[PDB]
RNA sequence: CCCGAAAACAGGCGGCCACCGAGGGCCCGGGAAGAAGACCCGGUUGAUGGGGCGGGGAUGUAAGCGGGAAGGGAAACCGACCCGUUCAGUCUGCCGCUCCCAACAGCCCGAGUGCUACCGGG
RNA sequence: AGCCGAGGGAACUCGGCAAAUUGGCCCCGUAACUUCGGGAGAAGGGGUGCCUGCGGGUGUGUAACCCGCAGGUCGCAGUGAC
RNA sequence: GGGAGUAGCAGCAUAGCCGGGUGAGAAUCCCGGCCGCCGUAGGGGCCAGGGUUCCACGGCAAUGUUCGUCAGCCGUGGGUUA
């Protein structure tokens, strides 16, 4: 008998097409600072830098090559506040409050907007929600946010999302939300340079693939390659049980999956397309523009490593639900070189 | 964060790129591209190629 | 649309159909592409291709038609529906 | 961490319409998506595709013209190759600007009920 | 049914199955054994393009077909494909 | 009857496009041009065998692996001189 591990993981099944291109966040981290727990942007491209190492471990204090991804982040708009209560099993929405003046383009996602809904009505609804929250029934408060893709001329149909707030007092959360609603919100007010983040997006699509590539199955002997079975698995199982088991590798959809990554470091936050290294203001956009993505012009995040998704895809970010015990400092590192040469 | 100089085309290439070749006699060489590496090893003459600096060298040597 | 009379120069991209078909079918597909493209961009109900255009498309055999054609078009309006005629430029 | 309102207690919230018509689909220009279906972006409240003009890139310095060339030939001339014009010429399944051409014109689904016990309020 | 693959080079397999390597011509050089006829194209090594000229053979021939020499020059590669 | 409007109509010679015509009707029939294949055979001549398949006109119910206005198919008339 020969032993070896099975081919592929069963933890990401069923391997099907994602429900939506806009990714959903299932869990939130416990933070003591009262702030919005995430942001959203669009992926632009990749480059590399040379920085002085900070994190614990060998290589500390030396100049190292580091791959980098760039995410364009125009400001979000806060258009609503939601209240949650506790039902029999879990949380259930108690009520919603919206802002009265919304951009003309929001109707491309939300086809049915209210007709008149003036400011005094909005304020009365805010007051009702305030008094409701001021009793003790309510358990959680969340913000309702929409992207503004028209500033960077990428498209006009926004993405609409819900974001949680940190802390442990509903009243503090509500004060924050009431001071935020109806306005534009920037990434520098939410994120801190040097943090660890979790990124969420839908992966690149690859269509239907066979088991060699979908599961890491082996290619058969060359006699079978000449017989007509090279890229096939041997058998679907034994005589008894007299059925095919769900654990047997098979062909199907590959790519376009919901996936989450852990502990990617935020290096720097840029403004208006520039980064400030040593007093200078340099452009991240390489000579000729990013391939399949043009010029960065509003604001951008520099994230260490790689992240799921194609280029113009929507990315969501949250802070470190599962960080290690020896975190690196929350401070922008010392950067000696940023590459902005042609990338095609 | 120093820029290196290629031993075939003579141009500067950026940190984080290229190749260093070592001969068993300690002699070192720097390449910016597989193009230049391959041309060096096959034996194309850069003094004849109008996109190198050895070409201006030879143009003076005329 | 374009006024009948006026001769209009049009650049037809034939590179857009290369790799849609196998190599030995590239020119007979390029002919149909030219026809449909000119019909669309001149809002015509009928297109008449010249022997000169056909011979330019088949010059290098059935595997290597040119990536871009420069063609003069002249439209004649008759019985309503417009009729386009294609020549070389 | 992944799947998950067909979870038969077949859920909650906000908003729109009904009690001609909200909304949706065919159609058109296209991909980041794709075996058919499905998904995403745009359709003159416009840079979606093409063209033109500019950036970046791949090869490696075009044709023509002129001057040399081992040597041969009375002489004129022949002559593989070299030099100059020349980071040239060709191409670009990448980026930006510009309405010059085409995103027109249409066509199809589509919710409306009553009895009993009422509930909570007239 | 076909083309290419970094580093390693039979670790694959009953078994180098299949694929790959060599390859035309001229010169040099050529073992054991042997029925002295062979082995033998043994093995192994060097060269080959284009241009400018100079010579030889038969021939009456500035007709035709063959055999050598020197020099200049280009390419990663000159039986460059077959 | 179900199998099913599914398999097969690929592999050994991957071949059609533009203009004009006929006709109720043309991817498939005719003319011209461009593009291609065979080229010590897919070209030319002619035994055996077959027996009218030869020629012209007129047709398209069936046959031809699809269509067909075409045809070694159907019909009417002809045709082999020592
Ligand atoms: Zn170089």
């Amino acid at each position: 008998k020969i032993h070896r591990p099975r081919r592929g993981s069963l933890a990401y099944s069923p391997r099907k097409r994602a429900k939506s291109i806009v990714p959903r966040i299932r869990s939130w981290p416990k933070d003591s600072e009262v702030r919005m727990l995430g942001f959203a942007g669009y992926k632009a491209g990749m480059t590399h830098i040379l920085m002085i190492d900070d994190s614990p471990g060998l290589t500390k204090g030396k100049e190292i090559f580091v791959p980098v991804t760039i995410v364009e982040v125009p400001p979000l708009f806060v258009y609503g506040i939601r209240a949650y209560k506790q039902g029999y099993l879990g949380l259930e929405t108690a009520t919603e409050v919206w802002f009265h003046d919304l951009h003309k383009n929001v109707a491309r996602r939300i086809k049915t907007l209210p007709k008149n809904y003036n400011e005094e009505a909005f304020q009365a609804k805010l007051g009702q929600l305030e008094d409701l929250v001021n009793d003790g029934e309510i358990a959680d408060v969340r913000l309702l946010v929409h992207t503004q893709p028209w500033l960077i001329g990428l498209k006009k149909k926004p993405e609409v999302m819900e974001y949680a707030i940190g802390g442990d007092d509903v009243k503090a959360k509500f004060d924050y939300a009431k001071e935020k609603i109806g306005k534009e919100l920037r990434a520098g007010e939410v994120l801190h340079e040097g943090e660890l983040l979790d990124v969420i997006a839908v992966t690149k699509g690859k269509g239907t693939q066979g088991p060699v590539k979908r599961w890491g199955v082996k290619v058969q002997f060359h006699k079978a390659q000449r017989a007509g079975k090279g890229r096939h698995i041997g058998n679907l199982g034994p005589w008894h049980p007299a059925r095919v088991m769900w654990t047997v590798p098979q062909a199907g959809q590959m790519g376009f999956h919901h996936r989450t990554e852990f502990n990617k470091r935020l290096i720097a936050i840029g403004e208006n397309g520039k980064l400030v290294l040593d007093g200078n203001e340099i452009e991240i956009t390489p000579k000729g523009g990013f391939p399949h993505y043009g010029i960065v012009r509003s604001d951008f995040l520099m994230i260490e490593g790689t992240i799921p998704g194609s280029f113009k895809r929507i990315i969501r970010v949250r802070p470190a639900i599962r960080p290690p015990k020896k975190k690196p400092p929350v401070e922008r590192p010392q950067i000696t070189y940023v590459s902005r040469e042609s990338k095609q | 964060a120093r820029w290196n100089v290629c031993s075939y085309c003579g141009r500067e290439f950026e940190p984080g790129t290229g190749k260093m070749f070592v001969r068993n006699d300690g002699r070192v060489l720097f390449f910016c591209s597989s193009k230049c590496e391959k041309y060096y090893f096959m034996g194309r003459n850069p003094r004849k190629l109008k996109w190198t600096k050895a070409f201006q060298e030879a143009r003076l040597q005329r | 649309p374009i006024k009948p009379g006026e001769e209009v120069i049009f650049v037809v991209p034939i590179n857009k159909i290369k790799k849609r078909v196998p190599r030995w079918k590239r020119a007979p597909r390029a002919a149909r592409f030219v026809r449909e493209w000119i019909a669309r961009h001149a809002k015509a109900d009928e297109v008449i291709i010249g022997t000169d255009v056909n011979e330019k498309i088949w010059e290098r055999g059935a595997e290597k038609p040119p990536g871009k054609l420069r063609v003069k078009v002249v439209v004649e309006e008759s019985e309503g529906k417009r009729i386009a005629r294609v020549s070389l430029a």
